[PDB]
């Protein structure tokens, strides 16, 4: 549309099991503050993942 | 096959157990073969693979 | 070696028993959740946001 500049956004939603996935909301099993909130991302490693 | 079931209780209890406190099952039947043309049965013998 | 043959006499012979088994499973209790504030929904740009 006329007179909005030049350019167009749009938001993208991140899945919330996704690497992609970064922020400081996480908190563990345990009760603990954790780096990741995302849980296992993106992962396939049933290790990692239990 | 003809079989034969006594539960315990009055239908069992005999001079040997008066309190008829056992029972029993029991299967049986007749059996046999008579071969005609031996001849018509073809057998192969071998080893087989683990 | 081990038919289970009679005899016109009958008798106690060929006797067998039974056995059984027992499986077992269990369940496990699972669950996340996250927080926000008023001012998150009702300033933030995406009225889908929630």
């Amino acid at each position: 549309p006329k007179h909005y500049g030049k350019t167009i956004k749009v938001y993208e939603y991140v899945p919330l099991l996704d690497d992609r996935n970064i922020n400081d909301q996480g908190i563990d099993a345990s009760g603990a503050t954790i780096v990741n909130g995302n849980l296992y991302g993106s992962s396939k490693d049933i290790g990692n993942i239990t | 096959f003809t079989v034969m079931t006594k539960m315990p209780g009055k239908e069992t209890a005999d001079r040997n157990d008066p309190y008829g406190e056992t029972g029993f099952s029991s299967i049986k039947w007749y059996y046999g073969i008579l071969v005609k043309r031996p001849e018509r049965l073809a057998l192969i013998k071998t080893v087989a693979p683990l | 070696s081990k038919l289970p043959l009679l005899t016109e006499n009958g008798g106690r012979v060929n006797r067998v028993g039974f056995t059984r088994i027992a499986r077992e499973g269990s369940i496990h209790k699972f669950g996340f959740f996250y927080e926000f504030t008023q001012e998150s929904i009702d300033f933030d740009s995406d009225d889908g946001l929630m």
